[PDB]
């Protein structure tokens, strides 16, 4: 009953702790990098015009 | 506006379904029926006539009551309870035979919600000749230890009403009791009378004038 | 499966009446527009009248308005056509055509089978320059049809259709609004324009393919059809 | 200035300055801001109405001023003191409406749930305003334009009938009702579950019966005493000169109404309280 | 031996959190501090769907950002268009109980689900004209609370009774089925590539799994309550959750712990939606004290609100090419706002 849990839990726990990990800094780099060179296509944090806008 | 009419003229029109739809729907009377697992609640389901949610409907004087039996799912409550709302009342089902402070604490958990916080309960006992046999067996203080005073049948039945009906707080609802022993076809004229008087008390509050 | 069975069609005296019945089955016949076009013996197509779901709007040609009316009976799913005061010009074989409208959609997309009546300013004038063409299998053939009136609306879409009818059968919608290609219809087809002038292109033409191609427009009512070219093995 | 007219004139500033800003912004919020539930629909035809006396007491304000003697054209006096009408008379019938289904929602609750819905109370307000309507064309037939001095003055079975009808249609049917119908639904409230109730049930309805009472009664009064004594004499002078408070007391109750009806319901209370 | 096996979880929850800690050199806050804000964002409501008559309880966008599908609890699913306002179709549900829907990319197909424990999918291009019951999947016991469609042919679905489970539209049976939560599954989102998934669960809990080999591969609980809502970054390596404990925190796929949370003091409800916007710039989130907050998601404060809604929302989107955003609520009323 419960020994099957165990065995499945500690299964899990093995398989998931060997996991490859990247420092915080080039994962919070990376994430402003795409924010900030797509930031020209954004209808939302830089207003569109009502000329090229469809919610008129 | 060249063929766009068309399509508006189609808006309009499945518009106007809608629209008579929900006016059609919106005159049924709907009940939510909780209690303790097997405590009759299969037995007052088809008595009244007719997996996860099954409802059954009906029609007594004029009243298209939908009655929803959600016994079958075993999840959280706090999770689906929130859409229960609007309910005109709750119908509450205890074994009086029995698997009493489970419906106790069931009783208070669901009169105390944040949601049913204006829904008044109907409450319903049945099993009341079993009771007696047992009271003529078995004292009821078993089931209660702090209760004092004659082991007659209508002393117990009294004591346990007023227990039940103790647990409320909010001025705005109030319980409705009734005895009952399942051999017996007085478990409709009970809930249509409440039902009436929730409705009363529901316009009167919509009014302003309550 | 779908099916549009029309008859009620013979032989009519001059300056009598007749009935038409449009019997209907195999689809939704109380949400879908339903139009009436007749054929000459030896023209092109011309649009006759037009009735909407639910029965809002009736329309009418210059020569149809007041002689004729279109009626449907959605209970019964059938289209009816209370036609009166025959002249000698109104020969033609009559189709049913089904022309359901919303966002997407695809107007004249299925076409019924014909009934024989042997009888004893502002418009949109869309022409198609060439009347005939000789082709072979294997080859690339190309139709244009030209349109007076800009036929580009302002919200980007144009309304410009292309029909096929084959020898003794009825025509089949091949593009809808010039660049759509209708459901059923095989990818060598291809279509485009700019406004006025509009082209249709075939690739790899085969036996089953020959047929009189008609241009039809859709901007406003009433619906002027092309003069026809007709490809030839 | 004299008491009788000074007075009518602070009447109608007070009415005026208390009425347009409740009426409008009652009037917004039941708009806009609220639903279209059965209720609101009555609410909102009757803040109609008392914007309609509100925005036409200027009127009455000019011909006291001037007293009387209108200085605009024949159109003018034929519309104002006829739309004035119609909108007393559409209020006192929207609120014996309101009164009407107080009592229903409460003596058939059976009935009310099948058969209640928007359309029937927009019905019943559309038979009001055109029975309003009907009813105030006597006063637009029968005016006459009479000179008789240095002024152009506007006035006029001519007279008998016409205040016949209007002291009925708008005194005893209305009152009556309303007084039955609020009875009944104090009486119902003493049988179970409304015991702690009817403490403030018979509050509300007694103070709108006695506003109701206290607000239009003094103007039938002297309308009655009018045909009664005879012009020329004392008794009619003080008549005539109280003719105007009974006119600034009954648009006074076109701005009392949104009080005692509108912000009771203290959900509109809180949507009005949001919105503002 | 089930003490040697528990003290072997305890030491493997141990490394795993030595692991997540070792890694950590430097917040997301510490290297964003040099940027500029977005500054006040201000959002204005451009159109209003009123159609439904109950508490809309889910929504969904276009792939050409211009069909929306709403489901509510009248037991309707309506398609709107957003450019025009008009409704295009009006689908009757059987079971009125509905909790969420979801829209085909190639827009053939509408699901739905509910209290009803069953799947259903919709054909809207059908020949006939009117829109059929193409399937009905029945294999949970427990009320389905999420679906997302993988493509026309396979689509997965969240259940409340602890199990995900990927379906076949074809035959109806369950090709693999996930399991492991303690809880009630309420939020699923599927990667850019359809790839692999997340879930959320009611234990303060979400998992990483992947459709393919059907095992979970990651956790990350840093949670106080039930997770309410769930969505990825645009670029697919990270995604934010939003709780009932009335803050939404950011988590990185690569990474493995958290990045920031998003709380401010004068916030009580908890999180009902969670939306990103295009760029990823902007994290928009739903609440339950009547309003939709705009966070920076990059400098962990508010850039804006978007007020005027009568009740709590239920469920937000953004559009695919980013133009609008769409939020509905209980008062029945879907509000588009740019």
């Amino acid at each position: 009953a419960s020994i099957a849990q165990a065995r499945k839990l500690v299964e899990q726990l093995k398989m998931e702790a060997n996991i490859d990990r990247i420092k915080v800094s080039k994962a919070a780099a990376d994430l402003m990098a795409y924010c900030e060179a797509h930031a020209k296509e954004d209808p939302l944090l830089t207003p569109v015009p009502a000329s090229e806008n469809p919610f008129r | 506006s060249a063929e766009e009419r068309a399509a508006l003229e189609r808006s309009k029109a499945i518009e106007k379904n809608l629209k008579e739809d929900g006016i059609s729907a919106a005159k049924d009377v709907k009940l939510l029926l909780l209690g303790a697992d097997n405590s009759g609640k299969s037995t007052i389901v088809k008595q009244m006539k007719i997996t996860g949610i099954v409802e059954t409907h009906f029609t007594f004087k004029n009243l298209h009551f939908r009655l929803f039996d959600v016994g079958g799912q075993r999840s959280e409550r706090k999770k689906w309870i929130h859409c229960f709302e609007d309910v005109t009342a709750i119908i509450f089902c205890v074994d009086l035979s029995d698997r009493m402070h489970e419906s106790l604490m069931l009783f208070d958990s669901i009169c105390n919600n944040k949601f049913f916080i204006d829904t008044s309960i109907i409450l319903f006992l049945n099993k009341k000749d079993l009771f007696g046999e047992k009271i003529k067996k078995s004292p009821l203080t078993i089931c209660f230890p702090e209760y004092t005073g004659p082991n007659t049948y209508e002393d117990a039945a009294a004591y346990i009403q007023a227990q039940f009906e103790s647990k409320n707080r909010s001025p705005n609802k109030e319980i409705y009791c009734h005895m009952t022993c399942a051999t017996d076809t007085n478990n409709a004229q009970v809930i249509f009378d409440a039902v009436t008087d929730i409705i009363i008390a529901n316009n009167l509050r919509g009014c302003g004038l309550y | 499966d779908v099916q549009l069975v029309e008859s009620g069609g013979g032989l009519v005296q001059p300056g009598g009446s007749r009935k038409l019945s449009c019997s209907a089955s195999g689809f939704a016949f109380s949400s879908f527009g339903m139009h009436w076009v007749r054929q000459a013996p030896e023209k092109g197509l011309e649009w006759v009248a037009y009735i909407s779901s639910g029965s809002g709007t009736i329309y009418y040609a210059d020569t149809v308005k007041g002689r004729f009316t279109i009626s449907r009976d959605d209970p019964k799913n059938t289209l009816f056509l209370q036609m009166t005061s025959l002249r000698s010009e109104d020969t033609a074989m009559y189709y049913c055509v089904r022309s359901i409208y919303y966002y997407g959609s695809s107007p004249f997309d299925f076409w019924g089978q014909g009934t024989t009546l042997t009888v004893s300013g502002s418009d949109i004038v869309m022409t198609q320059a060439t009347s005939s063409v000789p082709v072979t299998p294997g080859e690339s053939v190309s139709i244009s049809c030209r349109s007076s009136k800009s036929l580009l609306h302002s919200n980007g879409n144009t309304y410009l259709y292309w029909f096929l009818q084959r020898p003794g059968q009825s025509p089949q919608l091949l593009i809808y609004r010039m660049s759509n290609l209708a459901s059923g219809v095989p990818d060598r087809f291809s279509g485009s324009g700019s406004g006025t002038a509009f082209t249709l292109t075939i690739s790899r033409l085969e036996a089953e393919d020959v047929g009189v191609y008609y241009c039809m427009q859709h901007l406003e009512y009433p619906l002027t059809f092309g003069a026809g070219t007709k490809l030839e093995l | 200035n004299e008491p009788p007219v000074i007075l009518s004139m602070v009447i109608l500033s007070l009415t005026f300055l208390l009425g347009l800003p409740g009426n409008g912004l009652v009037l917004w919020v039941a708009g806009l801001k609220m639903q279209r539930t059965v209720n609101t629909i009555w609410f909102l035809h009757l803040t109609l109405a008392d914007l309609l006396c509100c925005l036409s007491l200027p009127f009455s304000l000019a011909h006291l001023a001037l007293q009387g003697q209108w200085p605009y054209g024949r159109f003018l006096c034929k519309l104002i003191p006829s739309i004035i009408v119609l909108n007393m008379f559409a209020s006192v019938f929207l609120l014996t409406a309101i009164s009407l289904d107080r009592c229903l929602v409460v003596f058939k609750p059976i009935w009310c749930q099948n058969h209640r819905n928007v359309g029937m109370a927009c019905s019943i307000c559309g038979c009001i305003w055109v029975v309003a309507f009907v009813m105030c064309i006597p006063v637009f037939v029968y005016r006459e334009i009479f000179t008789t001095d240095n002024h152009n003055r506007c006035g006029y079975t001519p007279l008998v009938a016409i205040t016949i009808t209007r002291l009925v249609v708008g005194f005893l049917l209305p009152s009556v009702i309303m007084i039955a119908c609020y009875s009944f639904i104090v009486f119902r409230m003493q049988r179970g579950r409304f015991a702690k109730s009817q403490s403030k049930t018979f509050r509300v309805a007694v103070v709108v019966v006695a506003v109701f009472l206290v607000c239009w009664t003094p103007y039938h009064i002297f309308g009655v005493l009018s045909l009664l004594t005879d012009p020329e004499t004392p008794l009619g002078k003080t008549l005539m000169s109280w003719d105007h408070v009974c006119i600034a007391l009954a648009s006074a109750n076109s701005c009392f109404n949104p009080f005692l009806y509108a912000l009771l319901g203290k959900d509109f209370r809180k949507k009005a309280r949001q919105s503002i | 031996e089930l003490d040697q096996l528990r003290q072997e979880a305890e030491q493997l929850k141990n490394q795993i959190r030595d692991a997540r800690k070792a890694c950590a050199d430097a917040t997301l806050s510490q290297i964003t501090n040099n940027i500029d804000p977005v500054g006040r964002i201000q959002m204005r409501t451009r159109r209003t769907l009123r159609g439904h008559l109950a508490k809309i309880y889910a929504m969904h966008w276009g792939t050409d950002s211009r069909l929306l599908v709403s489901a509510s609890q009248d037991g309707k699913l309506i398609i709107w268009d957003s450019y025009t306002t008009n409704k295009v179709h009006a689908i009757p549900l059987r079971s009125s109980w509905v909790m969420t829907c979801a829209y085909a990319p190639s827009g053939n197909y509408v699901a739905c689900g509910g209290l009803d424990n069953i799947c259903s999918i919709y054909n809207l291009k059908t020949r006939e004209g009117n829109v059929r019951v193409s399937r009905e999947l029945a294999g949970h016991t427990g009320y389905l609370s999420c679906c997302r469609f993988l493509d026309d042919n396979q689509i997965v679905t969240s259940s409340g009774d602890t199990t995900c489970a990927l379906w076949d539209i074809e035959t109806g049976q369950q090709t693999t089925t996930f399991t492991g939560h303690t809880g009630d599954v309420m939020s699923l989102s599927l990667a850019p590539d359809t790839r692999l998934f997340v879930s959320g669960a009611c234990d303060a809990s979400a998992k990483l799994w992947d459709v393919r080999e059907g095992m979970c591969r990651q956790t990350f609980t840093g949670h106080e309550s039930d997770i309410n809502a769930i969505c990825f970054f645009p670029n697919g390596n990270a995604f934010a959750t939003g709780s009932d404990d009335a803050t939404c925190r950011l988590f990185d796929l690569r990474a493995d712990q958290e990045l920031m949370t998003y709380s401010h003091d004068n916030i009580i409800c908890g999180i009902t939606s969670v939306s990103f916007s295009k760029s990823g710039r902007l994290l928009l989130a739903g609440y339950d004290d009547f309003n939709c907050n705009v966070w920076d998601a990059l400098k962990a404060d508010r850039a804006g609100v978007l007020a005027g809604h009568d009740n709590r929302v239920s469920c937000l989107g953004v559009t695919d090419d980013g133009m609008a955003v769409a939020t509905g609520s209980w008062d029945s009323f879907l509000k588009i706002w740019n």
